[PDB]
């Protein structure tokens, strides 16, 4: 719980040609790429785009509480 | 400067994770110290008889809280991790502090050279009152590195074999260079690591072991290897090895003067609060602690039961959950169409999966037996605590444009459905302490084009009042508008439950919370 | 078993460790391997892990290493079998305890073997320097 915002990264790779490949058009004129989030190999994939290794540390709320 | 989800094992809300140690009367009478993972600071800890030890009768309940932590943590990183030997050579940072005086109890049992590091001279007085064995050139300086000179002088350039650390940066570079052939180290600060600093691996060309040590595991996890670690603070306390610290003492009410001590850091040994006095007697078997003023908050017993009706609704899943993080085991939740959209599934199997007993059921509460049959359905998992009324069916329009049939379907989820509740509480719920009902501003202050809404709401209130006036619970939360899920600004959903838990704890019948615009 | 092998000229190990074990990891890493997989294997390691390290390139190099595998309980170690013949004797008896009692046990087995006689040093050393041996 609480919002988590990110420190590290491990690896992160980009290839626009299978990012271009990968996406398809959706019944409306809106394209879409599909993301596969798995937590056992630490590996988020979506398109051309392929994350590895994020690290995330909770970040103390501002506590503005502009609500009174 | 440290965010309380970082100590391991689920806690929620980040409520009471102070304290990790403590020393007081047994249920049965016996005086006992315990280590806690956390919710050490408390007129009463629930703990498991594993991490309870006996305080001998030559030891006053005082001394025995300065033991647990510091002692457990230096056995832990020396004996077990760090494998120490008789003659080896140690570097101990930080002497004065706890682990490192325990460190040094350790060590100079099995007969070890010790060197330690202390910020000042009255520090290093007092150590060298302490532990005559330590010679004048035993003493570093742990604010600077020039501790690592000293030590290689006086080895002879060999080094050291263990290394306990707890300093940070520049200074942990420095501790490494200090490290024999065949040395450990053991980390035991969490600064560098939790900022991935990186360490020269050209260092284990020296045969060395680079541990990390973490004692918050074994709280949580690993219960077989603490058998090890307990086991050997036991032998110390029976052989005379474990000594007790010197203890700063200050009483229950001035917790935060305790505090700001400590954060000063002019404190030599360890800083304790008393809760509450220790009396002659060996075995008191005494009935309960002292009573004391605390700030009311609200929890819920294991075993009963809470119906939430219209408890798939936006305000009724975040009750829900807000239930279940008080201590509700077992829930019914009330809906026309039941389970139909994603995240009322997610929610639901997760409070499952967590082990809480959520029931979704159909039963509607605008008619008397699906209220009774409701109410039986929450017995068959438990006695009846609470009852939150939340259902809400809207028909918005100018008098002009509404008709009785509208008024009719607005009143019923929330008029006639009070009246069913209250009667089947008073019939058959001899347990219950909550009776909650949901209404709007509109009620109080008035809105226009909601007049059925408001009739809805305006009845309910009158039912509450009356269950209060006959000695039965009963509330009426006059909300403004929720945010997340007039000239009122929308109100945050975290603002809401706070809200809604000092309500809860007051004398009176009706409430209102809401944010005003600008 | 058949789910026991991975690659090791690929860094694919570390998909196939993590997914076969549960995503927690292995106890005990025995690494030679260079760089990048020497970094891959440290991530295959679970709570309470401990790295066994018998390379040298990443140790002559002094190549960086993260600390944040520290905060998980962690032994990185540095096996250095020469240490013995140079000073630690007595630490030594026990690994000939070791080899002697595996001896007669059964545990240990002899390697298979390529014989090249004396008067052929040169083809024994090209031959393994290919790197075709198994043995
Ligand atoms: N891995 C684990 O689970 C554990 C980690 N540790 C860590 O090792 C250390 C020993 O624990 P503990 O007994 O609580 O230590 P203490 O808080 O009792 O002592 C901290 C030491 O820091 C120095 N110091 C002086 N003034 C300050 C100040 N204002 N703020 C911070 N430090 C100051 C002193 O050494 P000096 O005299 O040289 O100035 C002092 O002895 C801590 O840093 C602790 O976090 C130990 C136990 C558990
Ligand atoms: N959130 C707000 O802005 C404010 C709301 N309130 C009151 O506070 C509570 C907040 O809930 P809210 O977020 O508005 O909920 P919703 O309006 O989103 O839904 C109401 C809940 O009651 C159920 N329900 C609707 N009709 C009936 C019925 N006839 N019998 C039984 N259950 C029914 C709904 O499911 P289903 O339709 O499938 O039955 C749903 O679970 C309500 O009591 C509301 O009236 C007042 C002031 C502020």
């Amino acid at each position: 719980h609480g919002l988590y915002l990110p420190t590290r990264v491990t690896a992160i790779h980009i290839d626009p040609a299978t990012h271009r490949q990968k996406l398809y058009t959706l019944q409306d004129k809106a394209q879409v790429a599909d993301v596969v989030v798995s937590r056992w190999l630490r590996v988020t994939v979506a398109g051309g785009v392929h994350i590895s290794g994020l690290h995330t540390e909770s970040a103390p709320r501002r506590q503005q509480e502009q609500q009174v | 400067k440290l965010s309380p989800d970082a100590i391991p094992g689920k806690w929620t809300s980040q409520d009471s994770l102070l304290g990790m140690e403590f020393s007081g009367r047994d249920a049965s009478g016996k005086r006992v110290m315990g280590l806690v993972p956390a919710k050490g600071l408390a007129t009463s800890v629930l703990l498991s008889p594993d991490f309870l030890w006996d305080v001998p009768s030559n030891w006053t309940l005082e001394e025995a809280a300065s033991v647990p932590v510091v002692y457990s943590t230096a056995y832990y990183a020396l004996v077990v991790r760090g494998r120490v030997r008789p003659g080896e050579t140690l570097l101990i940072h930080s002497g004065s502090g706890g682990v490192g005086q325990a460190a040094i109890a350790i060590a100079l049992s099995l007969g070890c050279r010790v060197f330690t590091t202390v910020g000042s001279a009255e520090k290093r007085a007092y150590l060298q009152a302490r532990f005559p064995q330590l010679d004048s050139t035993s003493f570093a300086n742990s604010r600077d590195t020039s501790f690592e000179q000293h030590v290689l002088w006086h080895t002879g350039g060999k080094g050291v074999d263990l290394v306990l650390n707890s300093l940070a940066e520049e200074k942990l570079q420095a501790s490494v260079r200090c490290l024999a052939t065949h040395g450990r180290f053991l980390e035991i600060g969490k600064f560098d690591l939790s900022q991935n600093h990186p360490l020269g691996m050209a260092i284990f060309l020296k045969n060395v072991t680079f541990h990390g040590v973490l004692l918050d595991a074994f709280f949580n996890e690993s219960s077989a290897d603490w058998r090890e670690v307990w086991a050997l603070v036991q032998a110390g306390i029976r052989d005379g090895v474990v000594r007790p610290l010197k203890c700063t003492v200050f009483h229950g009410a001035q917790v935060e003067d305790a505090f700001r001590y400590m954060a000063q850091g002019k404190h030599i040994g360890k800083v304790v609060v008393q809760v509450l006095a220790e009396e002659p007697e060996a075995v008191l078997k005494g009935a309960k602690p002292k009573l004391m003023s605390a700030i009311s908050k609200t929890f819920c017993p294991a075993h009963k039961s809470y119906i939430i009706a219209g408890g798939l609704g936006g305000f009724g899943l975040e009750l829900a959950q807000w239930l279940i993080q008080r201590g509700v085991q077992k829930l019914v939740l009330t809906s026309r169409s039941g389970i139909r959209t994603g995240y009322q599934a997610k929610q639901v199997r997760r409070w499952r999966r967590q082990g809480v007993q959520v029931q979704v059921s159909t039963s509607n509460i605008s008619s008397l037996e699906g209220a009774r049959g409701l109410i039986a359905e929450a017995a068959q998992l438990g006695p009846v605590g609470g009852v939150f009324n939340l259902a809400v069916v809207l028909r918005d329009g100018l008098l002009e444009n509404q008709t009785p049939e509208f008024f009719q379907d607005v009143c019923k989820p929330k008029y006639s459905g009070t009246l069913n509740l209250d009667r089947v509480t008073r019939e058959a719920c001899p347990e219950l302490d909550y009776f909650v009902v949901f209404s709007s501003v509109s009620c109080g202050r008035g809105n226009a084009g909601q007049s059925n809404y408001g009739f809805a709401n305006s009845a309910m209130e009158r039912i509450c009042e009356k269950r209060r006036h006959e000695g039965l619970p009963g509330l009426a939360v006059q909300w403004g508008a929720i945010g997340d899920v007039s000239g009122t600004l929308p109100q945050r959903m975290a603002s809401c439950l706070e809200v809604l838990d000092l309500f809860l704890n007051q004398p009176h019948m009706v409430l209102s919370s809401f944010v005003l615009a600008e």
